[PDB]
């Protein structure tokens, strides 16, 4: 199981 | 390579 | 498949 | 064409003097490129342009006033301030007495005193620093 | 897929072969269109000389490496992977996010003595920036600074960053050239030089430091120890130390890939001229026309105690694009009420 | 049979380098012929500061 | 008062150029000073004079001077700005000289302006030139960033820091002014720089 | 067709084999009449040495290379491909663009101390000039400049371009010219000199950048350590340095017609003489009687941070060319009464 | 206050121009300064006298000057200006004197002028010619580029500044002039150089 | 599959 | 069909 | 033209060579619709 | 086929 990229974020 | 053509290879002790 | 090998500018060398 | 260089460059001169060969010729025929120069169009025979010339150099125009300077001889003491030149109102306190705010005060202020005629090249000097002049201080 | 890793061994087989891997799999990925913001994550669960690897939750499921050869003192890595490139994602509706290259400086000069590579700063960022700028997805690049950026003026990243018209700044300190010397009496000397680099992301809207890390890999200097090397020439970067900072590179590429690629870009608005705005971004970076945008009202301050703060004032104005140029965007607001409120500094997001 | 390599006059490693050549100013930007890199400074010794 | 009278604005300062020049025409009230003549010999090999070494050039209507300028904020390259002129070596008097051509250069030793013209002295070893200095370079301004400008009291103190505060608060509204300490207060101001100064010029009238 | 590729080996065969086939497609293409803003794209896929090569979407399909020699110590390759010339195309219906050549410079003067070699950067700015000039399908060369163009300045670089009549304002930097030496003991010594160069191609209409492209090969250096080379002189050109200089300039011209090339041409408004306007493009640049030009009223502002921004005002105005010289031509305004509103630096498109 | 009396426009800059010159008929006033005798052997030389090396001219009626001179913007070949000739040597008096031909330089290091005539002195070491230097080289303006002008205050205020941008806006009409800062105003004005001359002209006249 | 050259843009 | 091969101007030599 | 310049050079002492100096100042503030020729 | 040398043209 591999760590997920960082999800949508804003400011 | 490794050597400089301008400045050379600047590359019985015993 | 088959992935090309082309290679591309270098970045400074 | 011809040009013509004003001996004092200014804009407003060299708008006027495009405007007086209009207004003798006719329209589209000099135009001001620059503070200083104007072009009119001239025929190209030299005999024509010469005639032609003779007629455009005697044209009268009023050439503007220009910027307001105050023109100040350092070594021989002559100080001539020129039109549209406009001194602030303030208190100038030259030796031992005071004064309120073109020269012609100025020069009782320093009469006042003995000092000398010389002594208001200084105070412009001091009223260009706090800045009641409405002009520029030129020193030749 | 088809592809072949190569890599120089350093000092163990282990970290040669994983680094071949590494190359193929981020070529296999780049030709197959898969981010390469995800590889980053990938390369851990990697440490492993398995010979099948199992994934799940990424574009890759099973890896298997067909063919090892250590040809020319050089491992080559030949593997055949299985990408499914996805249509969504957080990284694929977002415009190109511009970055500013920072100085990079070398702490201890005493390091750079052998070789006398003093301008090794300077000639990696430019390196990050030429890989910043060709070589990455969701990034461009506006060139590089020689000013110093720091955390404790947030102020100055901000008008630095306006200055350039960068999103983000990207400066680092490089904190270990040192070298060791291996001794064989069949052969020659060894000398192992390391390469320590820290680099820092700061946000040039408020001035926040919003990536750090920290890079260290060693390789052979093959130059004699009197010899002077010129970190601009190819004699520098064709060798294996020179290898090892394009490698380093790529990796300072692949982490801001991961972890910069799915913040949502945020154009600024340059000029208001009544009822149309002016857009930073342009064709270059993404946009197309009949976007709609969301208007954002930016009040960033610095608090009590003099550090960056953040706060925007949600908005009622959305704006479509009108006309596009390569750099700019015009917009108009479909608010023309509104439209007096709109100040030079405002942001804006594109409604998915 | 001699063990030593004698130099050769004219070696790249000891020939001078000729300085670059400075751009041209432009003065048709600015109205003016100053120029940060070309100016001349009267009272100056003259002392060498720069490559060549 | 007004708020311009007492107070000036964050970020608006001025620069101190100097420099080193020599003054011509002097009715023999000139130097001799070793530093005099290398100067004047140096000029002299810059037109294609160049005496031999050891010359002396008993030069009696030189004088080698330090010119200081203030370059006033937002000075734009062609503007005219005052020098003062004052003798280093052991010249008598500078009345009725000419300065040559001085750079003048700013505290990270690059040159802003140069300064000629003629010198008006009234002390006969201090002189001025009222725009003998042309602006050559320009220096970069904070003026136009932030969401804010800033008030330094000439005179510090509380109450007239409060005072200004209360001031612009009436004029515009309230939570517009705030006094920081007791030398500064930060008024929030336009993005736009045309209308920062448009908003400036209104609040640096207020009594 | 029936093309030959002569590329002299450096260091490697596959290199000089894949030189000499871009030398063969480069002339069957020109022969042919197809396009060569196309061919850039197509050398990425032509790193396999494969004997059969498949295309789509392009104007030549299948490749078969029949006869590869290696005579006099250069490759030579024999190839038949069949080209499709397309009539249409994005390039085909637009005027052409005049482009000044600026100044290109050596970072390092060291570099250039063998051979002494230092006016490099003006004797190549020369031969790109005649590259556009005269080897280019839709660039004409208004001379080279002695003025460097920045990124900082884009005031300058439009002034620039307004004296020279030009569009766009190329110029670049030398940033290696540094040598190795490969010895061994049955024969001479081996001098591999490096040429690397970075492109810059600016708009002159705004400032803008709209270019950037880095170039790096290595050629051997046939002159003594202590023999000065004259870069003006046939010694120098054509000695295998020379030749790499010679393909990096030919691939520089290829770079911009791939980039350049399909951007819509627009000719400026020079002068207005009641209703008829002067257009600073003519004869030589493609221009014919009785085309149709859309107006658009140009405004480029320098945005409140100093950089360079874009905004073209749409016009109802149409013109009609009336009269055509070599050089300029004149266009009747087919609205009368918006006759008023034409100045000086508006733009013109070709209505298609 | 007109705006051309209390502001100038950017671009349209004055240029400082200097020379080295020798004055001559001098009534036993001049020097015998090493430079002095060391210009006037060579520009003996330049006319076919060439004295033998070491002998001295004895020269009295000429002395060694510095000529400087302003060069007003718009200066075309053939105008004539001003030249303040100061001396720099241990000459009494420049009085009764002439300034031979003297090449005028600029900070590029081009010549730009001759300078000749009758000097003019009152201070008798510095002395003035009304028409000295004949301007035989053009310097470049950047006054007809861009699509705005731009006028600097020469007493620099956020007050001036909006002061003067509100009598353009009200002259000519909305969305015209803007101040940038307390020293410039941009005022948009025509691509054609006849036409911002014209342009120009009315608006330098405001009040 | 040959990437295509640039398609026609303005400005 | 054969493309021809004629030579042209150098562009520098 | 002259007359009132050479009565303001007559108040003072001065000198009548002294009005030489008082037009090139005129000629500096551009009060001169003419060419001031030295000879 | 040879190339055609310029056809008239004026100015």
């Amino acid at each position: 199981q591999v760590p997920e990229k960082r999800q949508q974020t804003l400011f | 390579t490794v050597v400089d053509a301008v400045e050379g290879d600047k590359s019985v002790d015993t | 498949c088959a992935m090309l090998e082309p290679i591309e500018t270098d970045e400074v060398t | 064409y011809i040009t013509f260089n004003l001996l004092e460059s200014d804009f407003t001169t060299a708008q006027r003097m495009a405007d007086a060969v209009n207004n003798f010729l006719g329209p589209q025929m000099a135009s001001a490129v620059d503070a200083t120069s104007v072009r009119v169009r001239a025929p190209r025979d030299v005999s024509q342009r010469v005639a032609f010339l003779s007629a455009i150099e005697n044209l009268e125009f009023d050439p503007a006033d220009g910027a307001a300077k105050i023109i100040v001889n350092s070594r021989t003491g002559t100080i001539v301030v020129g039109k549209h030149v406009r001194l602030k109102p303030a208190a100038v306190t030259h030796g031992g007495m005071t004064v309120a705010i073109t020269l012609d005060d100025l020069v009782r202020a320093v009469n006042q005193v003995g000092a000398a005629p010389s002594d208001l090249m200084a105070i412009l000097q001091a009223l260009k620093q706090a800045g009641a002049i409405e002009g520029q201080l030129i020193i030749i | 897929y088809e592809v072949t890793g190569v890599a120089t061994i350093v000092s163990s087989e282990e970290t040669a072969r994983l680094h071949a891997l590494e190359d193929a799999l981020f070529k296999a990925v780049n030709f197959s269109g898969a981010d390469i913001g995800s590889i980053s994550n990938l390369m851990p669960l990697l440490e492993e000389s398995r010979n099948e690897y199992q994934f799940t939750n990424h574009e890759v499921r099973y890896i298997l490496v067909e063919s090892e050869r250590k040809r020319r003192g050089k491992v080559e890595v030949k593997i055949r992977v299985d990408i499914y490139p996805s249509a969504t994602g957080c990284h694929t509706d977002q415009y190109k996010k511009t970055i500013l290259v920072g100085n990079i400086e070398v702490a201890s000069p005493q390091q750079a003595v052998m070789g006398q590579i003093y301008q090794v700063g300077d000639d990696f960022s430019r390196v990050v920036n030429r890989q910043l700028d060709q070589t990455s997805r969701s990034f461009v690049s506006v060139g590089t600074t020689d000013y110093s950026i720091s955390s404790n003026y947030p102020a100055r990243t901000q008008m630095i960053a306006q200055d350039n018209g960068a999103q983000y700044i990207i400066g680092g300190v490089i904190t270990d050239l040192t070298a060791t010397v291996e001794s064989q009496l069949l052969q020659d000397d060894i000398i192992n030089r390391q390469f320590a680099l820290e680099m820092k992301v700061f946000d040039g809207k408020t001035g926040h430091e919003v990536f750090n890390k920290a890079y260290r890999e060693v390789a052979r200097w093959p130059f004699a120890k009197t010899s002077q090397v010129d970190t601009r020439s190819a004699r520098f970067w064709a060798s294996t130390y020179g290898e090892m900072m394009l490698r380093v590179s790529r990796n300072i590429m692949l982490d801001l890939e991961s972890e910069l690629s799915c913040k949502i870009t945020l154009p600024e608005v340059v000029a208001v001229f009544g009822n149309t705005v002016t857009m930073d971004l342009g064709r270059m970076h993404g946009v197309k026309e009949g976007d709609k945008l969301q208007l954002w009202h930016t009040a960033s301050f610095i608090d009590q105690n003099g550090l960056p703060r953040n706060k925007v004032s949600q908005s009622e104005i959305t704006l479509t694009v009108s006309r596009i140029y390569e750099h700019e965007a015009e917009l108009t607001i479909d608010q023309p009420n509104l439209a007096s409120s709109v100040q030079i500094g405002d942001v804006m997001n594109k409604i998915l | 049979l001699r063990g030593r390599s004698d130099p050769v006059a004219g070696d790249p490693a000891w020939a001078p380098i000729h300085p670059k050549k400075k751009p041209e100013h432009y003065a048709a930007a600015t109205g003016s012929l100053f120029s940060a890199e070309h100016i001349t400074d009267l009272y100056d010794d003259s002392k060498p500061r720069g490559i060549g | 008062a007004r708020i311009k009278d007492v107070a000036q604005v964050a970020g608006v300062r001025s620069n101190q150029l100097v420099g080193y020049g020599l003054v011509s025409g002097l009715p023999g009230t000139g130097e001799a000073n070793p530093f005099t003549e290398q100067s004047f010999a140096a000029m002299l090999q810059n037109f294609g004079i160049q005496m031999p070494p050891g010359t002396k050039p008993k030069i009696k209507n030189v004088a080698a001077v330090m010119v200081t300028a203030e370059l006033p904020p937002f000075s734009k390259p062609g503007q005219q700005v005052d020098v003062t002129v004052s003798s280093i070596g052991s010249a008598k008097s500078l009345r009725g000289g000419t300065l040559l051509q001085t750079f003048l250069k700013g505290l990270d030793g690059q040159v802003y302006a140069v300064a000629q013209g003629n010198l008006v002295v009234s002390n006969p070893t201090v002189g001025l030139i009222s725009s003998g200095a042309t602006v050559e370079r320009e220096i970069p301004n904070p003026f136009g960033r932030g969401d804010y400008i800033t008030f330094n009291l000439l005179e510090s103190d509380f109450t007239t820091a409060q005072r200004m505060a209360d001031a612009v608060n009436n004029f515009l509204g309230p939570q517009m002014a705030s006094a920081v300490d007791a030398t500064s207060v930060r008024v929030r101001a336009p993005r736009d720089v045309s209308q920062r100064v448009a908003f400036l010029s209104a609040i640096e009238n207020l009594e």
